[PDB]
């Protein structure tokens, strides 16, 4: 019988129960996204990495939930590792920040992929 | 002239060179007639009994227009087997329902037309439901798109657990049950539909007590949680006390038992959910009373529809492999009734009408019902992200308690995501992922040692 | 200890010792089991999934006392047949259930069970209300002699009237229909079941011109009329506009589909009119897709006691003889349950345990349903002073009109009254008796001739 | 791909080609281009500035379906004579709209478009509204059949009478000219659409001597009376 | 009126007597800049554009995005009111988060017209 | 009263608050001066396509107009005229605001003379 | 495509998205606030220098929008370097003082200039 640790445990929704993504496994994840017809983009944060509630407690009202959008959507790539390329430069430009690689569906209006990329080190 | 007496049904309700309208409301009945009953009588008394005709000649229908409002069967298609069985398809027309109201849909086409002595059985298989008629309702309070914004949760089926055993726990267990449930990984836990406000545990007190373990678990993991309250009781008064008190905890998620609460009850807490941003999870408790039997009911996809219409943003759909009746082909016929935007006629699965939702937002189908960690590779590929997969005793009977029990549930379910978004066959491929899982995994492993062999075929 | 995995259902729910108490509600289930279940295992699976236990053993089930709470099959009876089906008797503890709450009591008794892969079929033929459960309960608005005093009528049935077309007639013609039925002798009118509000007449209409109805033949004939206006709506909040306009026009009655609007709507409106002093009569619209097969559902007798509890003045109870499924002794069974405050266990009427209301009002049966001036007889016979006997066909069908059509159903009624106080059999002098009076009625004369050899029989 | 700038409107807007759907609210513009505007630019500036379009391209297209949500000319008629005028048909898809809200299918269908400096003139001159739309709306309080049955008034039309001068009467004088007018044989009176409640007359006033006047003029003739309040 | 051709009304002097009887501004111009604390030049707006077709959640990022970048405020376009594409509470929820979030950021008050 | 102006009667509004006037519809970076020339600084200038239509997004749409207003402001307020060295100042504030500089090279030229 | 900074771009309305004033720039714009005929005053914060809602949170309450006058309006004041002679007075009192320069127009009864002049090195 194991206790699971009420500590050191915060997750980051979609993938974040199991082992870090090895770099051929977050392109396989930015591979799907392509082919699934959905448009990358990246979001980063550095300040507020987990959603609180501050300025409102309303049903469905949370902060934290908007981080920043890394440029534009890539709205014509076709390439996985062109994303990977957007990643580097992002970790590079914020080597504290916790980034997220996003893929949208513009038929249904609804961000169909989600998963961290990149957290820093203490959090 | 008007002729006082009895004069075949036919006579007025069989039109067979009838041409549906887009507004009609189409219904398509299995008819089981009794022996001497011809089809085209027992087809045109479901139309006339369902919509405007009686046993005998009024002379009242000649200060309207029967043309205008008859309710009309324009088909009969012989079926396969059962004896003397039919298809009868009717037509009613607009103007005979009440905007907004499925108590009004209800009550014209499956209020009395069960019982005529006429027949032996009768089935309503599927509705079709017109988009002007669509359009007078809200539907869903929030719907997929909403909802998984609102939670901030993509990329994957949501995860929930119903808090055991169903009944005789007191609010402070039910709390540390939940929250200890919410930790390890579930996006959700929530009461048993039959929990509402008992001797053993007032609602008051367990939704205080659940408030403080939604946001206990919140900050612990850093993912928005929630505990389906349940807002089903006695009267309307009690059921918005209860929504209202959810509304002050600020808590994102209610639940409602639409078919024993009621159409009335479901849709005014609906409206009342979209006024307050609260999700509304629908429990279908008494379905299987109705839809079980091929001969005699409603068939699950009417009451799915039935249910779009009134408002829910989840819905319980079954589970195909788990304790509880549901076949494959037709449970993704209504699941694709439920979420999307246009269905097309499928008689494979189970699709009569082509179906046009115009916008209404879909509501997620909820698989719950005796599954545990090896359905998983399953339930993913049966149901795809776009749902809820719920974990009972799948959750709270693990070996080493809730939160190890609700870690194992979200491996799982992550192993198999990653697995197919890998390019990896689910439906094939099931059992390896899991036991690969299971490696890095002790919560996984101790769970997967436990349910080995449980199986359920019937 | 707590060890987690499957365990037969008949090691904790399986009870044959088990002594009931009197505050246990308890169940009568015909089982049809899948093969190789035995019938302990699906009596004691039953019992657990419709109160505290679920598929796999739960460590939490130690925080609480299963004892205490649990469901418990305690009585296993082998039917005729095979099949392989039997009767379950099931005892739940009073603690189970929300008070007040017909919603919760079906919940849990009838939300999943029915739906199990290890059974055929399942009907849930009665339930012994506990007299300690009905204690929490309004039950009906009024009653029997609450009713009878307000309107001021003694020693025959009720005669009523429904307004034909269904639908189609305009808010205008409705209230010259009422008008004319009422002045005729009929002491009630009512709208059918779909009448709600909808493009061809809208309720508020509707309302005010039954008012003018109402008030205009009352005057003219000197008895007290009603026209059971229907407050049936899509949401509470409409429901509830509709019977405030009713109690602002001071009318004595109004009407609600309980089935199709739900409990929790239902019990609302029951409080609503024992506050306002208002009539409820009761539609079962949509109960024969639950109640018609012997095999599976819930039989109506069990919806007539939910009926009763959330509450209602009036309730369809069928004809017998009319054009819907309703048989003798069933019937005579289900309205002694409806009707009187201790009903003795008798399976020869299908009343399955000893029924003790505690002063609960009653509530008055209604038949109705392709019944005429030939049926008089039998239908006094069989239901007796305490009950509504309704005609829409047979009074809106009359060759000269509402008014004779209202006179021949009066003068019918008031004949076998007439005819039983003197001491005649009207179960064997019923056609001699109209025949006796259609000499001094021509209203009556010209409804025997149009309705002479109009029968239902299968 | 996103391109920043500014690119022509029937690009996306001028769909000639466009099978308008049961549930399209349709629009029939009488347009007046200015000089050196082509039919099919100014139709489709005025489909696109009533719908989702703007003056440059917006990244943000590509999050939404434009295919699904956007305002269509998908036909040109020309009127005879030489202004330039002409008809363009404009289909605006259903979900565009607010239900029940006349002032939302305003707001989008004539909010900007008859500003425009590419336009001498714009006339909307009729809305096909799609009967999917109408649902969404409780139309007449009662209606024509309701009417007459609620006022017992059948085979001829109704008669009126307008208070007059429009202004300047006091609340007793208008009671007094309505109980003389509805007599002798109109069924209804009424106020003129410029009195309201103004220091000459406040309308509480004028209420009650109307009622006072209705009543006494329905006792008078037996026939129902109104005056519109 | 038949008698006319066309007509324009051009203007109408409001006498002052009948403009003391309205309320008029619910702040105006002094009030709202002493509210917002912004002085000495004009105020930075934009509409979120497609003018319709965006969903709340797209809608709250578009207006974050907007007003981190200097924008005194954004707004709702006239057309965006409540629609299936995307109901009003759930555009007011996610616009009130993207608000409180670039004003947080910048340290400047920041409003999106709802 | 002001005829060359359209003001046919002399409107004296007894203490009613002003109005802040909105200028909007198909504006971009290079109406910047002449937009602040004409207003004033009470006015809100709003620029829906001139922000979300920005090569680099949003927030660098945002602050591209937020200097081009800043850059006039400072301008005018040191004595040059927005009438006359309008294309000037906003020329001289590309030098150092990229932002500003990629909105300049998208709108140069766009614009609305009918 | 360039990213703008989620951190490290604090601002202090008009002006601050410009590059840092220069002496004379600041000169400049006192020399326009007296030349408009507008009544300068100098107002500083050592604590909060940006806006906040801790007391209520109704719509149009924020805290921190009042900073502390720094002796009164220069009333009758016509030279620019009698307000910046008042600058370098607060700045060498509160050297970790945020400091704004406002110009008060009396008739319309509001500021109509308001510029940072000094800040803290850092916040
Ligand atoms: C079930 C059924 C009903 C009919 O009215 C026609 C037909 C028999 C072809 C049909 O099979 C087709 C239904 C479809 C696809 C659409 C509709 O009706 O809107
Ligand atoms: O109480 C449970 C099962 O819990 P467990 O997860 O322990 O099996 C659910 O409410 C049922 O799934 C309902 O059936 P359905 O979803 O078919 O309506
Ligand atoms: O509209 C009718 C029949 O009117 P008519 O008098 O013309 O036959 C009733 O709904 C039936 O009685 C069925 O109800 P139930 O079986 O519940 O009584
Ligand atoms: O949506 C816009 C223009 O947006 P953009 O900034 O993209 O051109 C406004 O509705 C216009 O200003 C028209 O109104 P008016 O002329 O009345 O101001």
């Amino acid at each position: 019988m194991q206790v699971w640790p009420p500590i050191g445990k915060k997750k980051f929704e979609t993938l974040s129960y199991l082992p870090p993504l090895t770099r051929d496994q977050l392109l396989k994840e930015v591979e799907y996204l392509l082919r699934k017809g959905w448009v990358p983009c990246l979001e980063f944060e550095l300040k507020k990495g987990f959603v609180y509630r501050e300025h409102n407690k309303s049903p469905g009202y949370y902060d934290g939930r908007y981080w920043t959008m890394w440029k534009l959507p890539m709205f014509g790539t076709t390439d996985a590792s062109q994303v990977l390329k957007e990643l580097d430069e992002v970790k590079k430009a914020y080597p504290r920040a916790f980034v997220r690689i996003i893929g949208f569906d513009n038929v249904r209006q609804v961000q169909c992929i989600s998963f961290i990329a990149h957290t820093p080190a203490g959090y | 002239g008007f002729k006082a007496g009895v004069k075949d049904y036919k006579l007025t309700y069989y039109t067979p060179d009838y041409q549906t309208k887009d507004t009609d409301i189409l219904a398509a009945f299995r008819v089981t007639p009794q022996p001497g009953v011809p089809p085209e009588e027992a087809g045109a008394a479901v139309a006339a009994e369902s919509s405007t005709g009686t046993w005998t000649t009024v002379w009242t229908d000649g200060l309207t227009s029967l043309d205008r409002y008859k309710g009309r069967c324009y088909e009969i298609e012989p079926v396969p087997g059962e004896d003397n069985q039919f298809i009868a398809y009717v037509a009613y027309p607009l103007d005979l329902f009440e905007e907004g109201s499925v108590t009004n849909m209800f009550t014209s086409i499956v209020g009395n037309v069960f019982g005529f002595k006429a027949l032996r059985a009768l089935r309503l298989e599927d509705l079709r439901i017109p988009y002007a008629y669509v359009k007078t309702f809200q539907g869903p309070p929030h719907g997929i798109q909403v909802e998984r914004d609102k939670l901030n949760k993509y990329g994957r089926p949501l995860l929930g657990c119903t808090i055991k055993p169903k009944l005789g726990l007191s609010a402070k267990n039910y709390g540390r049950a939940v929250y200890e449930c919410l930790r390890g990984g579930l996006d959700f836990t929530k009461d048993d539909e039959n929990v509402n406000s008992q001797p053993f545990m007032r609602w008051r007190d367990r939704f205080l007590f659940c408030a403080e373990a939604i946001y206990k678990s919140q900050a612990e993991t850093g993912e928005i949680k929630g505990h389906y309250l349940n807002a089903t009781a006695g009267t309307c008064e009690e059921m918005l006390k209860r929504a209202v008190f959810a509304r002050e905890l600020g808590v994102p998620i209610v639940m409602h038992d639409y078919l024993t609460g009621g159409f009335t009850a479901n849709t005014t807490l609906s409206h009342y959910c979209r006024d307050n941003g609260l999700l509304l999870h629908i429990h279908r408790a008494m379905h299987a009373v109705i839809d079980r039997q091929k001969n005699h009911g409603m068939h699950f996809r009417v009451l799915a529809k039935a249910l779009r219409l009134s408002g829910g943003d989840h819905i319980h759909a079954g589970t195909v492999v788990g304790k509880l009746e549901g076949e494959r082909e037709i449970t993704l016929g209504f699941v694709d009734l439920l979420r999307d935007d246009y269905i097309k006629k499928d008689r494979s699965r189970g699709i009569y009408f082509t179906q046009d939702w115009v916008s209404l937002p879909g509501v997620i189908p909820v698989a719950s019902g005796g599954i545990h960690v090896w359905h998983m590779p399953a339930l993913t590929e049966i149901f795809g992200d776009d749902s809820v997969l719920q974990f009972g005793g799948g959750t709270l009977g693990h070996p080493w308690g809730n939160a190890p029990g609700a870690v194992a549930n979200r491996v799982a379910l992550e192993a198999c995501v990653q697995a197919r978004n890998e390019g990896r066959d689910l439906a094939r491929e099931g059992n390896a992922i899991i036991r690969e899982a299971c490696k890095w995994s002790p919560e996984l492993a101790a769970a997967c040692e436990v349910w080995k062999e449980i199986k359920f075929e019937f």
